């Protein structure tokens, strides 16, 4: 077989430089044990400054924040500061009461 | 000899800045008359061709090779103080020998020069250098630098690439073969010549002799092949060409335009073991451009 | 920190300097400058590295094997080597400052001039040292050093080198200059030494070499210009080979007790 | 701020073992000196003995100064490893494995 | 004193350095200062750090974060091997070259105000170079900025009445001009950012000079050939190029016409094999990335 | 950033259940292949010809092969080990 499944292959980008360890299996599990979602502060508008409050009638940036079943995420999953969390969930329970979410 | 006498080299006056007349008379004329004995004593024919004509003639033969390294030194070493002409600094022979200390100094070669071609006129040759180099303190640095690198006898040439790589009516017209693509800094070792094109592929060729002179003796032998010998001398031979191709074709010669001599014939006599730096500063402050822009040949302007 | 060994009698080095062979500015020249030139480049090359805790000789054996660090193997090269050269042709290895030792004959041991005439097929020392000087003269057209050297086998031979080539370590022997012509017969030595280097496993491609330097002239410019001159350097190369030190040379061949 | 404008001069090996703290008798009138290498660190005591002598007044253009004493000492240092490369191989120096090789083998 | 004696320590000689040890995303550069210990201080694990190295490690090079935490060890990874990339670069002796057609970073150029003509552009990416500033922080620059500017409202009202009077009575479109080199003028004499973290050219790669060409017993070498590796079996998606392993450095590989074959037949383990390939040119980018432009080279 | 939650002193520092990696057999995948290929191209069908002369070969002696991978975690020795070094316990 000239195939192999992707999680078994890492595909090294262009401009960046690499060492012989950079081929084997460690740098697989390495890089699925070391994967965070670290990406999202700078895409997360709720970790940026804004106030979450003044998104209550926004409903589609904080359905970005809720289950499929809209079910507030915990601060665990959220990586939100206490004040963040907690203003979050206030809007979106009052999106909820007004008819939006 | 005549044949080796430059108007600005004459015997029991000093070239004011760079050498004394102790160290002009070892540097050129005691150096010329043996380099000319030895080259009388391998030839009789060195008094008859021009020395150009002997380097590229007895060139890439074993037997003929003292004729070309006596023949290559001799001409290095004129093309050399050909481009000098001298420097308004302090006579060698004036000044106190630099000692230890000196390997110390921070040279001051990205952020100042002199001595530009341009302030003389030589304009043409600025804007090639420039175009080449990106700036005439990066040709300064890089020249001074690659010559200084040098441990022993060799030269730091300032050469030009001939866009003639075609190979067919070559050498056929003084002006459409005379074009330059783009300048280079090359250094040769010992009696090394600055051309190319009279010694690329060497090795390739004798190394195809030794592949076959041993597949000769391995079928005598009676051996069948080999795994990978005929994929490492395959990969090896390719290596060797696809090293020497040029952009369009492979034939790439060069045209000397200048040459620092960076033997210590030169500069050991007046700047002692401490001093070639000073030696190559002075150099560069006593070079005639205008010698250097009419060996230029015209550029290239396929672009 | 490298610095320059003190010589044995250096207040009469310095003022006499090496009779029959260099003056009192030759020897300066080649000795209490060359070699702080040297010295000095060597320490700004390998300060703050692992490399400036080992003498000169064991550098160039851990370099030679490295092509980005020859800038390193040609100054460890060269420091080992004039100080080979510098000790064969000193008045008296011993400190006669005191004792005014004005008698130093030294001649050819029993021993060296057996394996002279067993590795030269009966020559004379005589006859080999001319076969020295004729070797200097046609195979090292600019600078580098002549040796002679005895190999694992007991068998004394004349190498001789291009600028900073050691004599201990063949892949960096220097004998042939490559920017002349070479005959098919160099060519293949050279093919066959590149053999022998891809044969070792190490990771390093190292191959093991027993040669020891016996007797080392040095040919650079530094060593006879000043006293000799342009063109004169066979002159030079006869006056060091007959006024060798053969205390030196003479401790220098293994003789097993 | 050094190591962040050049971020492989953190790639050149640095030894933290001291030899001898009361034998650096160092002149920082130039930035090479015997016994130490070339590094950032020759960079900033040249930097400081610039703001100590007076030569300049604001940190950053004694800080620039060094800089292009650095640069110089790094090209001279550059072109004397490649040279010495190439002289070597023109005199029929072997290498068994160069750099580039011992990669491709790991 | 031995205050004075710390600060020149060798370790205060090592920049403080917080990053992951540990690092998974995209690398560009070192990130981390390799430290070397010689063999015999390695047999004694000594390293001149606070403490001794474990014996387990044999390797010679290492890099850390901190000397010692509240687990009672060092922070540390026994690797060096960024340094073998630079070396790796130097081996290929391709300078690299501004794709800008830029001033030499090493050099002290006289340059002149060809590009200050954007003091709009400019004086203002100080508040607006905020891409990734606190919402507070960077409202700080609003009316801390906004007292500053205001305390030179005396001087422009004067110079701007004596200098360019018409423009005061007639339109606005050159007063704008004057207050743009005003600040700048009165600001060339402050200290904003007056130390630039970015990387300078090569960032310490590359000192090597272009225009030197490589002597070689066979004759000057025209085009550098180098060994490397295929990573990928299909070009990278949405470019006409593929990606090539060459002295741990990712190249773009251009093809002369055709892939070879060898591709297809392989498939997902092309990277298993070593191909030749030609280093066209090499370029800097602002992250701090080498562009290496590579051509797979192929017997013919 | 991150909430480090930092645990009371601990009377110990071990593992329940170490998580081992168990190598799967060669000769039930053999056969889990073969049964396979008899489903779609049929029982005896010369299409699985060669899974059963491998079947055949890996079972001959024991049924499930030489296994040779029995391994056990180390995890617990070296958790007990370190721990009073790294729990950051403050001094005594």
């Amino acid at each position: 077989t000239k195939k192999i499944d992707q999680s078994l292959s890492k595909k090294l980008p262009k401009g960046t430089i690499y060492d012989p360890f950079d081929f084997s299996m460690g740098r697989i599990h390495l890089d699925r044990k070391y994967q965070a979602n670290k990406n999202s502060n700078r895409n997360d508008i709720m970790k940026s400054g804004a106030n979450p409050l003044e998104f209550y009638a926004r409903p589609r940036i904080l359905s970005r924040y809720v289950t499929s079943t809209g079910r507030i995420q915990h601060r665990d999953i959220t990586g939100l500061s206490a004040k963040n969390q907690r203003r979050l969930s206030k809007a979106i329970r009052r999106c909820q009461a007004i008819g939006l979410m | 000899s005549t044949r080796y006498a430059l108007e600005h080299l004459k015997e029991g006056a000093p070239l004011k800045g760079l050498f004394s007349i102790e160290g002009l008379q070892k540097a050129w004329f005691d150096r010329v008359k043996y380099l000319d004995a030895k080259l009388n004593d391998c030839t009789n024919e060195a008094q008859q061709k021009p020395l150009e004509t002997l380097i590229h003639e007895n060139s890439k033969s074993a037997s003929k090779k003292h004729i070309v390294n006596y023949a290559s030194s001799l001409y290095n070493l004129k093309f050399s103080m050909s481009s000098l002409q001298g420097c308004i600094r302090t006579p060698p022979e004036e000044c106190p020998r630099l000692g230890p200390e000196a390997l110390l100094q921070t040279p001051d070669f990205n952020r100042t020069i002199s001595n530009e071609p341009l302030t003389t006129g030589n304009e043409r040759l600025q804007a090639a250098l420039i175009s080449s180099f990106g700036s005439l303190m990066e040709f300064r640095t890089l020249l001074i630098n690659s010559n200084l690198a040098i441990s022993g006898d060799g030269f730091t040439w300032l050469v030009a690439r001939r866009q003639l790589d075609k190979r067919a009516m070559r050498n056929d017209m003084p002006n459409r073969d005379i074009e330059y693509d783009k300048l280079f800094i090359l250094n040769t070792y010992n009696a090394g010549t600055p051309f190319n094109f009279s010694t690329s592929g060497v090795m390739n060729e004798l190394n195809n002799q030794y592949t076959n002179m041993e597949k000769q003796r391995a079928k005598e032998a009676g051996n069948l092949e080999d795994s990978e010998m005929t994929a490492k001398q395959a990969k090896t031979k390719f290596i060797y060409e696809t090293q020497q191709k040029g952009f369009s074709g492979k034939e790439v010669s060069y045209i000397p335009l200048l040459a620092i001599d960076a033997s210590p014939k030169t500069w050991l006599t007046d700047y002692g073991v401490f001093g070639k730096r000073e030696y190559l500063e002075r150099v560069w402050d006593s070079i005639e451009w205008k010698i250097v822009e009419s060996r230029l040949p015209q550029r290239t302007k396929i672009q | 920190i490298h610095v320059v060994p003190k010589l044995p009698n250096s207040k009469a080095l310095l003022q006499n300097g090496v009779p029959n062979i260099l003056s009192s500015s030759g020897f300066k020249t080649v000795w209490f400058d060359y070699q702080r030139y040297l010295c000095d480049k060597l320490t700004l090359a390998t300060a703050g590295q692992s490399l400036e805790s080992y003498y000169p000789f064991h550098i160039l054996l851990k370099t030679a094997g490295n092509p980005l660090q020859s800038n390193i193997f040609n100054l460890a090269s060269s420091i080992h080597n004039n100080h080979l050269f510098v000790e064969n042709i000193l008045p008296s290895a011993v400190e006669h400052g005191t004792n005014s030792n004005a008698v130093v004959k030294t001649e050819p041991s029993r021993l060296f001039l057996s394996k002279i005439k067993d590795s030269f097929n009966g020559s004379d020392w005589e006859v080999v040292k001319e076969e020295m000087i004729y070797r200097a003269e046609n195979e090292v057209l600019g600078q580098g050093w002549l040796f002679l050297v005895e190999n694992n086998e007991k068998k004394l031979f004349i190498l001789t080198s291009n600028n900073n080539g050691t004599p201990y370590y063949f892949p960096r022997n220097q004998s042939f200059d490559l920017n002349s012509a070479i005959s098919i017969d160099e060519f293949a030595t050279l093919k066959q030494m590149k053999e022998l280097i891809g044969k070792s496993t190490k990771l390093n491609g190292k191959v093991q070499d027993w040669t020891m330097p016996i007797i080392c002239v040095n040919l650079w410019d530094h060593a006879y210009l000043h006293d000799y001159g342009v063109g004169n350097r066979s002159k030079y190369v006869k006056n060091v080979l007959d006024n060798l030190n053969w205390s030196v040379v003479n401790n220098r061949i293994f003789s097993g007790i | 701020l050094f190591y962040k404008q050049h971020p492989w001069e953190l790639s050149r090996p640095k030894i933290l073992v001291e030899n001898e703290i009361g034998d650096e008798n160092y002149d920082w009138s130039h930035m090479l000196q015997i016994g130490r290498p070339l590094d950032g660190e020759s960079v900033i005591q040249r930097t400081m003995y610039l703001i100590k002598t007076k030569q300049y007044g604001d940190m950053v253009e004694a800080y620039d100064h060094a800089r292009y004493e650095f640069y110089a000492l790094r090209m001279q240092e550059e072109t004397e490893q490649q040279v010495a490369l190439e002289e070597a191989e023109m005199f029929g120096s072997l290498f068994g494995v160069s750099a580039i090789e011992h990669g491709i083998q790991k | 004193t031995l205050a004075e004696l710390l600060g020149r320590s060798r370790i205060a000689q090592v920049a403080n350095n917080h990053k992951p040890l540990t690092y998974t995303g995209k690398k560009f550069h070192p990130t981390h200062q390799i430290i070397e210990t010689k063999p015999s201080t390695l047999y004694r694990q000594e390293w001149g750090l606070k403490s001794a190295i474990p014996s387990k490690i044999k390797s010679r090079y290492l890099v850390y974060n901190d000397l010692d935490t509240l687990e009672r060890i060092t922070t540390f990874e026994p690797r060096g091997g960024t340094q073998w990339n630079r070396l790796r670069f130097q081996e290929m002796g391709v300078p690299i070259v501004s794709n800008i057609g830029r001033q030499n970073p090493f050099f002290k150029y006289i340059s002149r105000p060809e590009d200050e003509s954007h003091a709009k552009l400019s004086l203002f990416k100080e508040m607006k170079g905020d891409t990734d500033i606190s919402p507070a922080a960077m409202k700080k620059r609003l009316k801390k900025i906004t007292a500053l500017i205001r305390s030179f409202q005396d001087e422009f009202k004067e110079w701007l009445v004596e200098n360019h009077p018409d423009e005061l009575k007639l339109n606005s479109n050159k007063l704008e001009d004057y207050v743009v080199k005003f600040l700048n003028k009165k600001l060339e004499t402050k200290t904003n950012k007056k130390f630039n973290t970015e990387i300078i050219g090569t960032g310490g790669l590359s000192y090597s000079l272009p225009g030197k060409l490589k002597n070689s017993p066979n004759g000057v070498i025209q085009r550098t050939v180098v060994p490397g590796r295929i990573l990928n079996v299909v070009k990278e998606n949405n470019d006409n190029k593929w990606l090539a392993a060459i002295g741990g450095f990712v190249a773009d590989v251009v093809f002369f016409q055709s892939p070879p074959s060898s591709f297809n037949s392989m498939g997902d383990f092309i990277r298993m094999k070593t191909f030749l390939f030609e280093i066209l040119e090499a370029s800097m980018e602002k992250n701090g990335s080498v562009s290496m432009h590579a051509r797979l080279l192929e017997p013919q | 950033k991150p909430p480090v939650y930092r645990l009371p002193p601990l009377p110990r520092l071990k593992v329940k259940k170490p998580i081992i990696r168990q190598e799967a057999n060669k000769c039930l995948v053999l056969m889990s292949n073969l049964l396979q290929c008899w489903s779609s191209y049929g029982h005896m069908s010369p299409k699985c010809a060669g899974l059963v002369t491998e079947l055949k070969s890996c079972t001959s002696e024991s049924a499930l092969g030489k296994r040779n991978n029995v391994q056990k975690s180390n995890i617990n020795y070296h958790a007990a080990r370190l721990y009073d070094r790294i729990n950051g316990k403050p001094h005594d």
